[PDB]
């Protein structure tokens, strides 16, 4: 199991939650990871992505809700979220090489973040 | 005829049985069975 998703759970509307995704190595980051979800009707828009050398770019129009951090000891991932709403009604995935389709990647476990 | 003869044998049968095993009579396996809030149906998280 290359990638494992940590944390998460059911979210009460008006609440907040934090995500996590332990990484097998810094080498698999090349060159775009993914904090992918399945919003209802909304297209697949990338939220969390990063680079092996330690870069970070986020979509300008959807970055008022999502924050990212890392630690290199455990290779754990931090996705500190605030003000969760109904636009997340699905179970997430943290899969490497997501942008290259849905066949050149390994699927881990993923976590559910939904509200009414 | 007169003499001393060895007929049979004598053996001391035991009293009730005794079993002894250490101080470890349990490790708190309750880490999986009885959490405060339980997860989904098919997100079977391998808590090992
Ligand atoms: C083993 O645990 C303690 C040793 O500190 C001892 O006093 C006790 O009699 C034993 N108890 C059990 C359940 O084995
Ligand atoms: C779990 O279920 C009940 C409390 O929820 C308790 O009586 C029982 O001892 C627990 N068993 C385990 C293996 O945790």
């Amino acid at each position: 199991v290359q990638l494992v998703e940590s944390g998460g759970g059911l979210v009460q509307p008006g609440g907040s939650l934090r995500l996590s995704c332990a990484a097998s190595d810094s080498s698999f980051y090349d060159y775009e990871m993914s904090w992918v979800r399945q919003a209802p009707g909304k297209a697949q828009e990338w939220i969390g992505s990063m680079y092996p050398s330690g870069r970070t770019y986020i979509n300008p129009s959807l970055k008022s809700l999502v924050t990212i951090s890392r630690d290199n000891s455990k290779n754990t991932l931090y996705l500190q979220l605030n003000s969760l709403r109904a636009e997340d009604t699905a179970m997430y995935y943290c899969v490497s090489n997501w942008a290259s389709g849905s066949t050149g990647d390994y699927w881990g476990q993923g976590t559910l973040v939904t509200v009414s | 005829e007169k003499g001393i003869y060895q007929t049979s044998n004598f053996r001391v049968q035991p009293t009730e049985s005794i079993v002894r095993f250490p101080n470890i009579t349990n490790c708190p396996f309750g880490e999986v069975f009885n959490a405060t809030r339980f997860a989904s149906v098919y997100a079977w998280n391998r808590k090992r």
